[PDB]
Order: structure tokens, then C-alpha cells, then sequence
């Protein structure tokens, strides 16, 4: 059970260098794949247990990957970041293996048999015939792909935004239910997360203890260049004013966490 | 280099669909294609490896095949929770140089219809004290995931100041969306009401708030 955790900046300026880290826990190769919004997955590179590194040939000059076994990390460096490089960067582990042409067990490569007798599918001759060629000892090489690769574990991904605009933490405002906005025994209350940059923002309710009907909506990009979203949760109408309801807004890009209490709408 | 996939495929509940993945002898022809499922909001999920081998937890109705330089992912008995972007991938002339496909979006049709639940929030006291006003119209629990939002100031349409999100799936396979109307606190208070109209499958739900309505 391998767990992969990406860490690094959430915001780059144009032409800055992106340095990411992946911390591997549990126990091939460890590498990086990215996906820009609305675009296809793009393999970047990987480093195997022996220290060998490989890179997307179209991006190799910009990439660099290193490892540390004592720290159980790998890194990723990406030079000359542009808006084209804004993407979610996933740390991965991959199964890798190149299979040479091998004969099955109890068989040995013997080119004399097909060379001299013309037998088919007979590159290998059973060892039980002790170097002699018998057609009932023929065999092809082990049937298998020459190259094996696939992603065995995916990290959760780190969103990286390239922009000249600077980080901004969010302003959190309450979406308080009114006496007319309820839904009988339940009611919708939420928080408006306003004017932050870059993405992402996550929102829980009561430190995760409240999950029923929770939904965080996609963010809107205002003309100011700042994002806004809303999170809503459904709540017992009889509890409005008795139970405390707090939306925990986390904005990792600015190392900001806001716990906003949502109190019943009041006529002060 | 990128493997070629169809842009999208769709099927109704219980139906069968297949996604193709075309490459060349140096990658797909090598005979070790992998498939991945990406559900918006979750990390990518490995589904198939080695052309036909299923990852742990993948049911049998997810089948992988290959003929020459074209691999195929067949998904039978379609269920709503299958909706996702599917990508193929393969080694390319090497067991460490990997290539991905362009991706294919899967839509599962025929899910239970559901009208939208609409909640309209007026500007909060805190936002007004900061000299800004935002009406928040939250739309949830509807299928199909298509709605149109229109705003009213008193009884007349409002065109300026509106931002609406494209619908996305909730944790219960139904769709949700949000719309915002930006105002100055002055014009919030200078009119008797504001409304959010949500239209879904020909039927409309309208919610209204008034500056005079405290509590």
C-alpha cells in the first residue's frame, strides 16, 4: 500500500522554475504526470530504484528528477514555466520491466534446429534432448511484451498556476438561512468564499463532523482575476441558533485557514 | 506523442460502449496497453494494464482488448458511477518512456430525472459592511445536468453582473450549479426585490429576496 504526497508552490510567475517534492510512504519507479485543465494526461519523467532517470523527450531539456532513499522522496524541476504549464501535477509509482527474448524454463536457445531442419516456432529446444534437435522439443520464446509499463499508484495531485498576479487569501461570508428560506425540517446554510487566488479552496463543515448534503461548488473567475465559490450544507431547522455551524475554509496557496461561524439571520 | 482516442462516447443505463486507442508498432503494437479512469474531483484510477489485466477492484464488465496497433476498452452494463474521462497509455519504444491518449469522456444517459432545489441568499451584513453585495443562487439535486439561470430586479430582467457555473456532479450522481449577481449595496437597497429564476426541462423555479426582509 503505497501512498504518494505532492508538495510545492501553488503559484508560479512566468519563467520561474517549479520545484516539487513527492514523499513516498509504504512500498518499480517513481515519477510525475501532469494534466492541464481540459487537456490530456502528459507523462513527464521518472526515476527508478537504481537511480536511472527518463524524461518525456519533448520536455527533457526543461525537466530534472532526483531521489533520496534516506528521505524517501523524489523531486521535480521544471524551468521556464508559462501559462501552458498550469496543471495538476501527480506523483506516480510505475511498474517497469524490459523483457529480452528468453526461452521457457527447461529450454535453451538452439538456432541449429530451425536452421538445419526448417521447423517452425522452434527457436528454443527442450533441454531434455541434451543439445540434439527433436521436433517434439521445439518452442517459441516466452510470449510476452518487450516493454512493460503502467501506473500502479497515483498521488492526489497538486494544482500549480502560472500567473503574474500574486496570491490572495479568501474573504469568507455567511450564507444564513432566513425564516422564509427553510425547507421544513431541514434548511440550507453555507459560506461564500470570495476573492482568492490561486485555486484551490477546500471547505468542510464542523471540522468534517458534518457531511450530510455537503457540496462545494466550482469557483467562478471574476473580471478582477480572483476566484469565488460557495459551500452549502443541509441542517436541522430546529437547530438553527442552538447548534453552532462553522465552515472551515482552507486555502493552501496562502497558508490560510478560516473558520467562519454561520449564525441565524438577525434583525439587530 | 499522443495516442488517438475518440473525444467522447455515451450510452444509456445497462448498455455497452467501447473506447478505441490507436497508436503505432513502437507503443500499442508492443502489446502492453493500460487504461485509467479520471472522475472529476478524484485522483486518476488505474483500470487495465497489460492490454487485458484488470487492476484490483475493477469488475469484469470493464474489459480490455487489442488488435494490432489499436487497443479497445469495452464497458458493459453501464452505471451512473462510471461517468469519467478514460485515458489509455503505453510504453513507447522503451519500458520507461510512457505515452498517453487524448482522453475520452463517458456520459451515461437514462438516469432518474430530478428537478432543481434552489436556495437564494441575499447579501450578508458582513459583505455590505465591506461595501459589496452578492446574491448567491445555489442550485442542486437536478438531472439532467442542464439548467438556465435568469435574474430579475423587481420584475425586469437583469443582464449585467451575473456569473453562473457550469453544472457538476454531487456525491449522489445528481448535478449542482451556482449563480451570482453582483451589486453595489446602494442598488441592492434601492429596489424592492431581486429574484433568481432556474429553468430545468421546461419548468421554472423562482426565488425572491427583499432588502427589507431581515431574518
Amino acid at each position: 500500500q503505497v501512498q504518494l504526497r505532492e508538495s510545492g508552490p501553488s503559484l508560479m510567475k512566468p519563467s520561474q522554475t517549479l520545484s516539487l517534492t513527492c514523499t513516498v510512504s509504504g512500498s518499480k519507479s517513481v515519477g510525475w504526470v501532469r494534466q492541464a485543465p481540459g487537456k490530456a494526461l502528459q507523462w513527464l519523467g521518472s526515476v527508478d530504484t537504481s537511480g536511472n532517470t527518463d524524461y518525456n523527450p519533448g520536455l527533457k531539456s526543461r525537466l530534472s528528477i532526483t531521489k533520496d532513499n534516506s528521505k524517501s522522496r523524489i523531486s521535480l524541476t521544471v524551468t521556464g514555466m508559462t501559462t501552458e504549464d498550469s496543471a495538476t501535477y501527480y506523483c506516480i509509482t510505475a511498474h517497469q520491466k524490459t523483457n529480452k527474448k528468453e526461452c521457457p524454463e527447461d529450454y535453451t536457445y538452439n538456432p541449429r534446429c530451425p536452421q538445419q531442419y526448417g521447423w517452425s516456432d522452434c527457436d528454443c529446444m527442450g533441454d531434455r534432448f541434451g543439445g540434439y534437435c527433436r521436433q517434439d522439443g521445439c518452442s517459441n520464446y516466452i510470449h510476452r511484451s518487450t516493454y512493460e509499463w503502467y501506473v500502479s499508484a497515483w498521488g492526489q495531485g497538486l494544482l500549480v498556476t502560472v500567473s503574474s498576479a500574486s496570491t490572495k487569501g479568501p474573504s469568507v461570508f455567511p450564507l444564513a438561512p432566513s425564516s422564509k428560506s427553510t425547507s421544513g425540517g431541514t434548511a440550507a446554510l453555507g459560506c461564500l468564499v470570495k476573492d482568492y487566488f490561486p485555486e484551490p479552496v477546500t471547505v468542510s463543515w464542523n471540522s468534517g463532523a458534518l457531511t450530510s448534503g455537503v457540496h462545494t461548488f466550482p469557483a467562478v473567475l471574476q473580471s478582477s482575476g480572483l476566484y469565488s465559490l460557495s459551500s452549502v450544507v443541509t441542517v436541522p431547522s430546529s437547530s438553527l441558533g442552538t447548534q453552532t455551524y462553522i465552515c472551515n475554509v482552507n486555502h493552501k496557496p496562502s497558508n490560510t485557514k478560516v473558520d467562519k461561524r454561520v449564525e441565524p439571520k438577525s434583525c439587530d | 506523442y499522443e495516442l488517438t482516442q475518440p473525444s467522447s462516447v455515451s450510452g444509456s443505463l445497462g448498455q455497452r460502449v467501447s473506447v478505441t486507442c490507436s497508436g503505432s508498432s513502437s507503443n500499442v503494437g508492443n502489446g502492453y496497453v493500460s487504461w485509467y479512469q479520471l472522475i472529476p474531483g478524484s485522483a486518476p484510477r488505474t483500470i487495465i494494464y497489460g492490454d487485458t489485466s484488470r487492476a484490483s477492484g475493477v469488475p469484469e464488465r470493464f474489459s480490455g482488448s487489442r488488435s494490432g496497433n489499436t487497443a479497445t476498452l469495452t464497458i458493459s452494463s453501464l452505471q451512473a458511477e462510471d461517468e469519467a474521462d478514460f485515458f489509455c497509455a503505453s510504453p513507447d519504444d522503451s519500458s520507461s518512456n510512457a505515452v498517453f491518449g487524448s482522453g475520452t469522456t463517458l456520459t451515461v444517459l437514462g438516469q432518474p430525472k430530478s428537478p432543481p432545489s434552489v436556495t437564494l441568499f441575499p447579501p450578508s451584513s458582513e459583505e455590505l459592511q465591506a461595501n459589496k453585495a452578492t446574491l448567491v443562487c445555489l442550485i442542486s439535486d437536478f438531472y439532467p445536468g442542464a439548467v438556465t439561470v435568469a435574474w430579475k430586479a423587481d420584475s425586469s430582467p437583469v443582464k449585467a453582473g451575473v456569473e453562473t457555473t457550469t453544472p457538476s456532479k454531487q456525491s449522489n450522481n445528481k448535478y449542482a450549479a451556482s449563480s451570482y449577481l453582483s451589486l453595489t449595496p446602494e442598488q441592492w437597497k434601492s429596489h424592492r426585490s431581486y429574484s433568481c429564476q432556474v429553468t430545468h426541462e421546461g419548468s421554472t423555479v423562482e426565488k425572491t429576496v427583499a432588502p427589507t426582509e431581515c431574518s
